[PDB]
RNA sequence: AAACUUUCAACAACGGAUCUCUUGGUUCUCGCAUCGAUGAAGAACGCAGCGAAAUGCGAUACGUAAUAUGAAUUGCAGAUAUUCGUGAAUCAUCGAAUCUUUGAACGCACAUUGCGCCCUCUGGUAUUCCGGAGGGCAUGCCUGUUUGAGCGUCGUUU
RNA sequence: UGCUGUAAAGCUGGGUCGAACGGCCUCUAGUGCAGAUCUUGGUGGUAGUAGCAAAUAUUCAAAUGAGAACUUUGAAGACUGAAGUGGGGAAAGGUUCCAUGUCAACAGCAGUUGGACAUGGGUUAGUCGAUCCUAAGAGAUGGGGAAGCUCCGUUUCAACGUGC
RNA sequence: GCGAGAGACCGAUAGCGAACAAGUACAGUGAUGGAAAGAUGAAAAGAACUUUGAAAAGAGAGUGAAAAAGUACGUGAAAUUG
RNA sequence: UUGGGCCCGGCUCUUGUCUAUGUUCCUUGGAACAGGACGUCACAGAGGGUGAGAAUCCCGUGCGAUGAGAUGACCCGGGUCU
């Protein structure tokens, strides 16, 4: 009976969403992040998981600020205003 | 060729008595590459011989 | 396309305030009629205008600011430059180009000439 | 919610998911200077709140439908 | 169940909302490819994992 | 593995040597890149020249005794000889070597 | 002799090879030095007249300002939109802003949209209770300020 | 349709087709398949075959509909037989709930029906839960280890009140 | 990372896993695993209308240079089949 | 032998604007961007687009010219004030 009828008794998740990553990787008794190692302050990666690395890096999201450090670099960090042509 | 082509695969030999040829399969389930041969230069996905 | 942004730069903190009440009230009404057009596009530049009348109190309250603060040794920390972390980090000119006596002695007694040769 | 306005004296309203049932009584007396007797809240399957608010008898539900234009 | 947390609730939501077909006028659209939605979900067959 | 009369060969390539490659496709980039350089820092200073005048020397070792070569610098001695401060002669094109 | 089986050809199927393309990949070279407590990278949830995704954005939400430019957008619709012009469209440019809930993540806590405390204003007959608005309260370390502790210790007076 | 070559192959008639391609002198290589229980994709014979046989059991009529063994209603015959095939809940699911429309796919027959498909609607709390308490336990701080990721410890060799 | 220029490179089973809403769909409690999928036509001109059918469709017709291009879309091999 | 501060230039970087010559005739074709004839420009016959292989149809390419913004104790040339 370890297998279909011992199947039939799973109800109880090990793992809830986690609240930086939210990917379901947080255990509930250990109240760590399997995936992203929440709550420490470094994010869990490991060298010899190179196709995890690419699926949660810089570039996978909005990149909402690093957008435009390029940008505000090639124009020397102005500061002020446009000033309109006479 | 990129020096990783056709290994970026966690693929696994399933080893004999299992009616398939020994070349490695990919793990896992739930998509159509799970158990599909890999690393192999006759693989479909895999590394070219001697790649360049 | 709705309001004019120069024409609400030369209005006054109530003049504003005034004119955004005006505009909520009217998208309020038009989400009233939505319901039974039920597309209605003038949604979009009621919308659009209290976003411009909002942006231009914000702008005027910041220079207002700006000029309470202005030479003062300390100011809030979103109206100094924001150029980045290491940037900030770095060694003003006046600090870079800070030098001992003893180096400024030599700078001046040796300085680098300028020749030629063959003459 | 159009039987509730008339049967009940209750208006209807879809209201912001961040606000509670004394920010929504404030609200209705400053935009349609109405009295609530009470605010019933509700999340909707959808992610949106709704609210059922009930005037006291000294407002007519129907009539500020009307004046808000829904009716 | 019944008795559901408000961030679980949340998630169910979305997932409703993501569950609609294509609204057909985006097929007329220039140089439009996409001919249906192609990530729809039944609640029996794929599993939500949350 | 040891088969024939041919010479017995030391090939070290027993290590991921793959991993430590360094082909030298930019040779004639580099060489451009130089000369630019080269340009850029004579047309900053012209007409001073972009060489400091370098002493000759004998080369060291029983070996190369008899060849002769530039040094690194005028020993302290030698401009001493003509007059001229090891301070002032860094800043007139000469180079001073204290150690020499 | 039919039927049936097999072979071949024509046409029709099945299937997607072949050929030809290619806003993709791969490798080489050249140039540059710019993430974050002034809150990054990442996550969640939202936002369009009619959108599920992708893309963009944050309750100012497929964007606000500004500069430039100069008549579009377009699948449909529609101006309390525009045309010898402060003027259509435009992540063209971009220097001003907005930037939900979070996240190194900072009041405490978090499998909870849980629980405080301080300041100013405000509503309810209120320094104390209840409600609302805005602004605050993490840790280590450095410099300084103030208030202190110790017969550690100096001076003086019985 | 034939021709040439011992051959690998080359050329050609007819049909189809629609945007590039070849001969020769050389260069170069990821250059020739029948096999590897080869790889990926596709297709057969088997074969209209095995089979679609547990849970007592269905029938008549009308309505609807193009179409009814299977939908609806009525009449009957039955069963579960209160440790239920009844009425609720916890976990888990997540809209499957309800109304309207609806049958391409799915419901291994069928389908006018459906937990399917499409469009909408729907979950109202001072008193029910969560929230609060502590349980086994988990775990910051002061400290002590550890190169370090971090480990120990839970008032601990602490000047410990955001006191009333 | 940012910005460029290239090649005796690959040409959709190749080249990155990904030329496409690709680290997507989907699997796994989890760490992780991880696809398939490009091509009508110059232009939708994406077949008005009539007729048979409950309908899907079919037959006429129509557009087009071509429908021996009808979205089950260039060419359309073989196995296999009428 | 010799200090310091500004102002205009140059250099460096970014960026805006501006530029030669057929769409002449015949044939095929749905389309000429194909073939033929006559040409033109070329410091431009790179590349792309447009209904088929387009220097000459369009964008560009080549040649330069001319504005705007920046930047530099630690680049130089002039001024100018101490
Ligand atoms: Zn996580």
């Amino acid at each position: 009976g370890k297998g279909t009828p011992s199947l039939g008794k799973r109800h109880n998740k090990s793992h809830t969403l986690c609240n930086r990553c939210g990917r379901r990787s947080f255990h509930v008794q250990k109240k760590t992040c399997s995936s992203c190692g929440y709550p420490a302050a470094k994010m869990r990666s490991h060298n010899w998981a190179l196709k995890a690395k690419r699926r949660r890096t810089t570039g996978t999201g909005r990149m909402a600020y690093l957008k435009h450090v390029t940008r505000r670099f090639k124009n020397g960090f102005q500061t002020g205003v446009a000033k309109a042509q006479t | 060729v990129a020096e990783n082509a056709g290994h970026q695969t966690s693929a696994e030999s399933w080893g004999t008595g299992r009616a398939v040829a020994r070349i490695p399969r990919v793990g896992g389930g739930g998509t159509h590459r799970s158990g599909q041969a890999a690393f192999g230069n006759m693989c479909r996905g895999g590394r070219m011989f001697a790649p360049t | 396309a709705g309001v004019k942004t120069f024409e609400l730069r030369t209005k006054s903190k109530e003049q504003l305030e005034s004119q955004l009440v005006e505009l909520k009230q009217e998208l309020a009404t038009l989400k009233v009629q939505k319901l039974q057009r039920p597309s209605l596009p003038r949604i979009h530049t009621v919308r659009k205008n209290i976003a411009r009348v909002l942006t231009v109190i914000n702008l005027n309250q910041r220079e207002n600011v700006r000029a309470f603060y202005a030479g003062k040794k300390y100011i809030p920390k979103d109206l100094r430059a924001k150029k980045t972390r290491a940037l900030r980090r770095k060694l003003t000119k006046f600090e870079a180009s800070q030098e001992t006596e003893k180096a400024r002695k030599q700078r001046i007694a040796f300085p680098q000439r300028k020749f030629a040769i063959k003459a | 919610a159009m039987k509730k306005v008339e049967d009940g004296n209750t208006l209807v309203f879809q209201v912001d998911i961040k606000s509670n049932k004394h920010q929504i009584k404030s609200a209705v007396k400053e935009l349609y200077d109405v009295d609530a007797l009470y605010v019933n809240t509700l999340i909707r399957p959808n992610g949106t709140k709704k609210a059922y608010i009930r005037l006291t008898s000294d407002y007519d539900a129907l009539d500020i439908a009307n004046r808000i234009g829904y009716i | 169940p019944s008795q559901k947390s408000f961030r679980t609730k949340q998630k169910l939501a979305k997932a409703q909302k993501q569950n609609r077909p294509l609204p057909q006028w985006i097929r007329l659209r220039t140089d439009n490819k996409i001919r249906y939605n192609a990530k729809r979900r039944h609640w029996r067959r794929t599993k939500l994992g949350i | 593995a040891i088969s024939k009369n041919l010479p017995l060969l030391n090939n070290h390539f027993r290590k991921h040597w793959q991993e430590r490659v360094r082909v030298h496709f930019d040779q004639a980039g580099k060489k451009a890149s130089r000369r630019q350089s080269r340009l850029r820092k004579a047309a900053k200073i012209a007409p001073r020249p972009i060489d400091a005048l370098r002493p000759v020397v004998r080369a060291p070792t029983v070996k190369y005794n008899r060849k002769v070569r530039a040094g690194r610098g005028f020993t302290l001695a030698e401009l001493k000889a003509v007059g001229i401060a090891p301070k002032y002669a860094r800043t007139i094109g000469i180079s001073v070597d204290h150690r020499r």
